[PDB]
This record gives C-alpha cells, structure tokens and sequence, in this order.
C-alpha cells in the first residue's frame, strides 16, 4: 500500500464515520536513528531548501528553509538541528545577514536566530564537515576563507555570537572535544586548535601526504568516535583518530584493488564517503571515471573493514549517485541521494538491495545527515 | 581614506619599473620578499612573475577605514603603492588568503 | 494525459492531483511535504481562510465544500504540484478563486504559499 | 549559425589577432518595439526571475531578479520598465517588504526602491492589468486586496508613495490619463475612480455582463488607445474604449463560431488575450477542452477584426502554450509561452510560422510584457 | 554521454558546456542570460578574482590559464548549466578549487552566484 | 486591548443561540442585516445559514489596537461578540472583504 492509499483510505473512514476535518499544524515523529535530512544547495540558488526525512519508511516528516548555500548539522543525540544561512535586502542583492539558527527537533520551529558578525561565512560548495557542532552541543564552529582563515564561535546555549578564532591555511573543522577541533591544511598536515578560556593555540601534526596525494573534500567523520576517514582521488584512505591531546593516523588502506585501480576505477561525485561508527565500516561512492571527471556521478558503493582495510562488499545502486551516507542504527540504511533526478534513494546497508526512493526533492539535493543516537 | 597612492589603476608593464625602485616579486605563489620595509613617502613596487593572477589587498582599518583592493597582475605585470604613513601595513592576495606580506613604512 | 479533458476524480490516492477533494486546489499538496490532507507541515502556519469548491466524491455520490487553506510561513514545497478548475471563478468572485494566496489568518501573518490543504466545510448540497 | 557558434568565431578570431580579454559588465542595447519580458511567478516560489528578451533574434539582453509574485510593467515609450515585489525578513517568513522598483531600460540598475507602507500587495497569481502605470509614467498603480478593496498610488517621479484611495468591490486597473483608471467589480459593472487634487470620487458604469457571464482574469489592453478588450470563458468579447470621461462600450464580438463552440471549443491558459493596438486586431488562446479545464494550455490562436468581429486567421501553435502577446510594432511577432516547458516560441504574426525559440526560463514563466514605442 | 568519459573539447559553441575554455568552470555560463563569454549581463557585478585552469585549445594546440570570475548580484541564471573539473583542486588548494563562489572584488560586494565568464589571462604554457 | 468581549473562541451551534438575543444573519453571500444597533453592554450573535465559510473580522484600530479576526462559522453556526463600549464598529468577512457590516453600540 502507497502513502497516498493509506492516506485515502484513512479520511474515506473517518468521513464515513461522523468525523470532521479539524485542520492543525502537525508535529514530527521524535528523532531517532532512522532520520535523515537532505539539504539542497540547488545549484547556488540564493535560497534554498531542506527535507526530513524518516528513512525506516520514506516519509516527509517537514522541512526546513534557508538561505545562500547554508551548512546543516544535528546533534548527534538529537537534541536538535540547525544550520548557518546567508540572506540578502533584495533577493541576491544588498545588505547581507550571516545567521545561525537552532530548530526543535519535533516542532521545527527556530528556537534560535543569532546573528553572525561581518557576514563571516564562507561561501562555498557544501561539504558535510565544513562546519560542526562541539560534541557537548554548546557550540557550533563555521569557517571564514576571505579575508583570512578563521572559525566563528556560536554560544548555542547563551544564543549568541563568541568571537573569531583566527587559524592557519587550514579547511574543514573536525571537533573532539568541547574546546578543541582540528582542520585539514594546505601544508600537507592538520592543524589542532584549542580555543579554551577566551584564547586560541594552534599546534599542526606531521605531514601525512603529499602534494600528489589530493585529499577530496568530503571525508567521512564521527563526531562520537572520533574517527576520521579521508580518501583522495584514487581511493587511498587516510584515517585518524582525534583526540583532543593529538591525532593518531593510522596505516593508510586502499579502498580500491591494484586490478580495479588498473581498470580506471576511481571515486566520484560529491558526498562519496561514509563511515558506520559501531561497525567501523566504511562507504565510498566509486566508478570507472577520467581522472578529471571526479565529480561525475557514481553508480557503485564499496564497503570495508575501516581496520583491516579488507573489501565487505561491493553494492550496486542502479542509479547516477552523487552522495552517500548511512543510518548509525545497528542495522544501518545506505542513502544514496542524486541531485540529478533529485531523488533519494535508500537501500539495506547489508544486503545493498534498494528498498524505497524519496523524490521530488528541490533542484539539486547534495548534503546527508543523520543524528548518531542509536546506542 | 588614503595613507596610501597608488599611481596607476591598471598593472604596469614589468619593463617600465624604474630599475632602482624597491620591488617584491611574486611566483610559485607567494610574495617573495614577504617583509619589505621603506620610508614614508617612498613607492613600493609589486611584479608578477606568472601567469597565476595575483594581487595586493588589504583589509578595512589597516590602509584607512575602508578596506582596498589593488587590481590583478597577470605574468610581467606590475602595481605600484606609494605609503605615506609611517606605520605597518600587513596585506594579502585577494583570491589567495593564504599569500601575504607587509610593508613596513618609517 | 490530456490536459483540456474533463475531471475524473478518485478516493485511493491523496497524493494524485485527481484525488477527489483536489478538485480545485492550486499548488501543493501538503501530505507531501510533512503535512497531512487536512493538517499543516511542521513550522509552517495555518490560514483560516480561503477558496472553497464543491467536489463529488466518487465513493458516496456525494458532494461536499472543500476549504483549500494554505499553509504558509515557507517557501513553496515543490512537491506533488497540481492545479485543478472545476468551477473555478474569476478574481471578482474570490470565494471561488484560486490564483490567490489564501493565507489569511495563519499565525504569526504568514503569507507565503507552502501547501493546501483539503480538509472538508460540510456537505455542499 | 547558432548564437553559440557567432560567439565562439568571434573569440576565437579576437584570440588570432593580439586582442587580450577585458571583463567587463555590458549594457542591454536600447529598448526598442521588439524587447520582451518573460516574468516567472514559478508557481509561487518566494523568489522569482524576469527575463528581457530581443523578440527579433531570440538573444536574452539580461535579467531581473524579484521576490514574491512581484508584478511587471513597462512604461510604452521605454524610458524605464518596474515591478512590485514582496521579500521577507527569513526568506519566506517573518517581517515583510512590499515594495516598488524602477530599472534603467539600459543597466538594468535599479534607479528607485520605494517601500510600500503596510505590505499592502495583493498576493496573488500574476494577471497583466493587476497593476498599471499611469500613461504619463509618473504613477504606478497597484491593488490591494484584504482587509479592503483599495490602490495604492506610487509616485515614480519623486520616488515616494502617495497614498491609498478607497475603491468599490472591484479588481483589476485600467488608466485612462493621469488620474483616471478603470477597475472590473463584482456588480457587473466598471469602476471610474479619478484621484486627482488629492481626493478620490467613484462612480460605476452600467452592468455590461450577467453572472452567468464570466469575464477571465486577462483581458488585454493599450494603455495607448484606450482598447480594453475582456472575454468570457466562452470566448464572448465585450470591449470598451476608456476615455477619461468615461467607458464606451461596443457590440459584443463572439470570438468563437457557434460550429465552434458547437465543438467544445474554449478559451484557455494563463495571458490568453492579445490586442495589437496599431492594427486593431485580437489574439485569442482557445482549445477544445471541458469547460472546467480553463486554465490548461491551449495550441491555437485565434486572430479577428476588433471592430468587426471577423476572423482573420487561426495560428497553430504547435506546443501547449499558456500566454501571448504581440509587439506593437508595424510587423508584430506573436508571442507564445509555455510555463510547462518554460520556454519562449516566437512567431510571424502576419504567417503565424515559429521563427525560434528561447527556453530555459525560470520554472513557469507566464506574464508577456513589451513596450508601444513603435510609431 | 558518459558523464564518467574523457573531456573532448570544441571551439564552435561558447554555449556549450564543452567549449573549451569551459574547462573547469562550475555553474553557468554568462552568455546565455545577457553577458558574453567574457562580459558579465547587466545589472551584475563582475567579481576580478577567481580560480583559473589551463585548459587545451584544439583550434591551435596551445594551452591558456582562464580566470573563471563569476557575475554576482543575481540569483543563479538557470541557463546553460555546465560543471567541468580538468585539474580542479580540493579546497586547500583555492587557486584551482571550484565550489568556491568567486565574487571576490565585484562591485558593491555582491556575493551571490549568477554565472560564470571564461577569458583568457594568457597563455598557461 | 478589548472594548468588546468573546464568550467562545469556537463556535456555537445555532440551538444554543439564547432565542431572544439579537441576531445577524448570514447567507448570499452577505450579513442579512447590513447594520445592527445595541446597546454597551449587550451581545450580538451572528448565524450563518449556508455552508460557505464566514466570520466576523476587524481592522486594527476599529476594535482597539490590534485588529480582530473571530473564528469561521459554516452552516448552521453562530459567533457572538459582547460590545462593552459605545461606538460605531464596522466589519468585513476575512476570506469575503466584500462583505460588511455594522454595529452601533449606545
Ligand atoms: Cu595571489
Ligand atoms: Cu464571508
């Protein structure tokens, strides 16, 4: 039975009953394991949209509006979700706003509005962990490329705007710890910032690849963990586990084989990487592809173990994909979103069979996100 | 609005820079000669030596309220700045955040 | 299939614009997009007001008005758009119009366009 | 040769000769009897385009962008062209704008942004005489619906708004000279209001249709002559010539033939009406549909004698289109717009044969606009 | 066809996605909505900074590094969408990264993305 | 805030309208009996007669500051409004501003 027929069937009853039709503003579902939100930066539109979504079924719970190229983020426990938006006097035009805004979780309603210095955001492609939320949920850190590299601090708790952090000729934020995250530099390493008691220290690891080694820009990442999970345009895997004292690589591990690797395989498309925090598994979007064709769609998800580095599986989409991600349930759903056909597509993790689609959904959808609740 | 001059809106051909003026040469991305310091007065030359676009900005407060932004040079190009404060003018590429260098003017 | 064809309505599918309470709903359908055929998406508001029309419902021969309120307060869902005229009436004659953005006494003075709902007024006849 | 393939030669031929590139921001040619305007409501999205087309070539001089369901209009002697628009503090919530634009015809800069006191636009769907400039260009009229029939008066010339005069249950503006416009009520009758010396003194006309007569929400009309030109869902034409004075009605012209609409033919779409005011001709969008599917699109265009009520010939479109209008100049385009493709036909008035296309418009273009500057 | 194939570049239609200085340019392109392959439309604002590519001429073999500066002040155009990455760079690596909205020193600070212009800065060789 | 007095925010069923209370009508698309005088202190009650939607609303400024807008009625429902001051409020229908009406308290 469709969506549509359960919902036609249910008012033919409560018309054949006496039943009137009360018209009110309904609430969403509790958070759980099972959401995800799809954000749709829609090909730079100056505002742009975002849907709930519960994956256990492929329902529309609500949405939510935003601005110029916002970045979403949930609390991993669910506590909420919010995003940071840019809007302007006249459509695309004059006077800018940079804003953070808080939703409630059930009511979707903006708890918090809190206005952004200097129009600070950097405008830019969406890429899942631009921004973040400290894991303690009392702040969220943006990132500021022009005039110089620098993190914004949101008080979420006080509703207001803290300072900037000035930082090195790093992207990315990945926290670990209430005061302390860490950014991918241009150096070839990253970068620790401690931003403790009203002041910034900035401290960089070792180099941990080089200038041929290209780092895409959407690694996978677990707020709760702390595992970090990085490829590069082969499919070569840098991970790490981030602590606050420092971070830890570890052994490299090729997501592709030296015979696949021989046939022109290579990742593609936007957001190709997913990492499965209680399985330590990890998800990467690939395809044969140019080697300049790395933001093409892809039409493959390979799975592996995130320790030893050894092929689970290798699954089938069926479609043009451009980003993936998965539910952090322990019996996890695979998203598979192409901004294509504007279509989500959602699949058991385990067997990689698809189970239902979500379409219809804005111009370009492009960004997943989940909360990591489950456990 | 102006603790600076600059001569010319447009880069300059790499050939007509006075051969005795103080020069900060541009390549493999970076500002060569990252601190240069001159006397007030004085003018600053920049040059180009790529293709790679690149340019002199600064941020507001620091050459005056308003924040400034030189125009681009392409490979042999120059730009010119003439510092009539003495003080410490930090500045970057408008494109590339991560390149900057500064004139220190006495 | 053929757009200048006359209306056939059914009662199995609230999401197919030919669903029988549509009958003259311009826009969304607000069951995809987080509300229901007659309650509103999460965060978007609720007018009171509106066009109505008188629908027959295939399942009971029937005919009752329809209140085509709009949920508003968000930018247009973009899902399951539909538009249907039976007895749609000019401007002049709004109560049966339905190029108007019936927000009117939503909360908060939303005006935007998100959805319509299609809950029912009562019998027609 | 393609617009394209002009553009490229050109390039490349800049490129043989030393001829460097100097980016630099252009000027859209003069208006002339043969520029378009392609607004697009988008089925109502809280931002929307207007496209500014060279009707003679198909090549998109520039663009305008607006906020919610804003309406368009254009001074005929293209000194300038303008637009209500409607924006809002969070993109489609919290405090609203109701404002007006005037545009250089040239730079397409807006030269005038005048707020509106009281969000009093009426927000809904887009019909060409909802809103109209006085002929002298020095006021923009506009209606506002709830909580009372009004017009609001925007003054162009001192850049400033004037106020609001109170007006009878009626809708639609129809300028006949600098104080005096027309508007259609709900009594069957018009509307004269003249506003002149700071007041506002109503008077009706006689009724001029039934309640059985429904007159469609787009009727033409050249500000120009005074043509007012109204079908009814039948293609019954009932015109009237405003004057100032007053309107004099004419002997009602059936658009349609009794074998016709013997054959359920109708009038349908959005902008089915075009009065080319040189040739005292009309163009009607008709089809054979329900008479409950009035606003379908519909592939055929009718074109009669205004004053004999003659036909003079029946264009076959060729695609579903939704809107038309024609230049006014001495050898008239006809133009047809299709919201479901969004996309532009233009064709010879006189052969009603397409000449070319121009697409990618928006997501539901529907409103036709131009300039009577010709003669 | 093959969005995952080798780029195959022309030099006989600025409007198509794979005219060749096109390249690496993400967006749209500013001819088709009023500007040129290389002058931004009226009412926008031309940005003078942006990230470049050397892109591969067939017309004469040579190779010329394009300053892909976008035209900012107006929503996204709509019109002739087109992405091409040839030696894109990630994020770390601006000067050749292209997500990136370079508006950069277009007047009056408009930051908003319309589309894109493809001169040349010279020759990339 | 107030010079008038809502007993219910929802509406009543016309049975419960006390049969010797004064009362406007609806239908036609019109309040049957265009303008009604009381007295400060009394209560109208409006009944709708058909199934099309109706209330009773207010601008600002009529009724006190803020406007008013009473609930909708549908067929066979009545509203009531206690009017404490003396005055000439006029009203519309929300949805139907072409329909008007009055009440002239003493
Ligand atoms: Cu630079
Ligand atoms: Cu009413």
């Amino acid at each position: 039975q469709t969506e549509g027929q359960r919902g036609a069937a249910e008012a033919a009853a409560a018309l054949a009953a006496g039943e009137a039709d009360e018209p009110v503003i309904l609430e969403a579902p509790a958070p759980d394991a099972r959401r995800v939100y799809i954000q749709d930066p829609a090909h730079f539109a100056a505002i742009t949209q975002q849907f709930v979504i519960d994956g256990s079924t492929g329902r529309i719970l609500g949405m939510t509006d935003g601005g110029f190229l916002p970045h979403p983020v949930a609390a991993e426990d669910g506590s909420f979700f919010a995003q940071a938006s840019t809007v302007f006097e006249r459509i695309a035009r004059g006077k800018r706003t940079d804003y953070v805004e808080v939703f409630d979780p059930v009511t979707f309603l903006p708890i918090a509005d809190i206005e952004l210095p200097d129009a600070p955001r950097f405008l830019v492609g969406t890429y899942q962990w631009m921004n973040a939320l400290t894991p303690d949920n009392k702040n969220l850190l943006f990132y500021q490329f022009s005039p110089a590299p620098a993190v914004g601090v949101v008080d979420l708790e006080g509703k207001t705007f803290d300072r900037m952090l000035d930082v090195p000729d790093c992207y990315h934020i990945f926290p670990a710890s209430p005061t302390v995250f860490y950014m991918n530099c241009r150096d070839g390493s990253l970068a620790r910032v401690d931003f403790a008691d009203g002041e910034t220290k900035v401290t960089n690891t070792e180099v941990f690849h080089t200038e041929d080694e290209l780092l895409i820009n959407h690694p996978a990442f677990s707020l709760r963990s702390g595992r970090l999970v990085w490829p590069t345009y082969t499919g070569k895997i840098f991970q790490a586990d981030l602590t606050a004292e420092g971070a830890t690589f570890r052994a490299p591990i090729e997501a592709l084989t030296e015979a696949e690797r021989a046939d022109d395989w290579r990742p593609g498309g936007w957001q190709q990487t997913a990492y499965h925090r209680q399985s330590d598994r990890i998800y990467l979007l690939v395809d044969q592809r140019d080697e300049w064709k790395h933001k093409a769609a892809s039409r493959f998800v390979v799975v592996l173990n995130a320790e030893t580095g050894e092929r689970i599986n290798k699954i089938e989409l069926g479609h043009e994909i451009d980003s993936i991600n998965v539910s952090q349930d322990a019996e996890p759903l695979l998203y598979a979103l192409s901004a294509g056909t504007q279509t989500l597509h959602i699949y058991d993790a385990a067997t990689g069979e698809e189970l239902r689609s979500v379409d219809q959904l804005g111009r370009g959808p492009q960004i997943i996100t989940t909360h990591d609740m489950d456990s | 609005q102006d603790k600076i001059t600059v001569t010319s809106e447009k880069p300059v051909a790499a050939a007509d820079v006075p051969a005795d003026a103080v020069v900060v040469g541009i390549e493999k991305m970076k500002y060569l000669t990252p601190e240069v310091t001159i006397k007030a007065g004085e003018t600053v030359y920049w040059v180009n030596g790529e293709v790679m676009p690149h340019n002199v900005a600064f941020k507001k407060g620091i050459v005056g309220e308003d924040a400034f932004r030189g125009e681009m040079m392409t490979k042999d190009q120059a730009y010119a700045i003439t510092f009539n404060e003495a003080g410490s003018y930090d500045y970057f590429c408008t494109p590339h955040p991560f390149m900057r260098g500064k004139v220190i003017v006495e | 299939v053929d757009p200048r064809a006359k209306w056939q309505p059914q009662d199995n599918d609230i999401q197919a614009c030919d669903y029988w309470r549509h009958c003259s709903i311009d826009g969304n359908i607000c069951d995809c997009s987080g509300g229901s055929l007659t309650n509103c998406p999460p965060g978007t508001k609720l007018a009171t007001a509106s066009w109505v029309a008188s629908c027959y419902n295939p399942t009971d021969g029937q005919s009752y008005l329809i209140a085509y309120r709009d949920c508003c307060g968000y930018n247009v869902s973009g899902r399951c758009p539909c538009l249907n005229t039976e007895g749609e009436l000019p401007v002049y004659r709004p109560e049966f119009a339905n190029d108007i953005i019936w927000c009117f006494g939503a909360e908060d003075d939303a005006m935007t366009y998100h959805c319509t709902i299609s809950p029912i007024v009562g019998k027609a006849s």
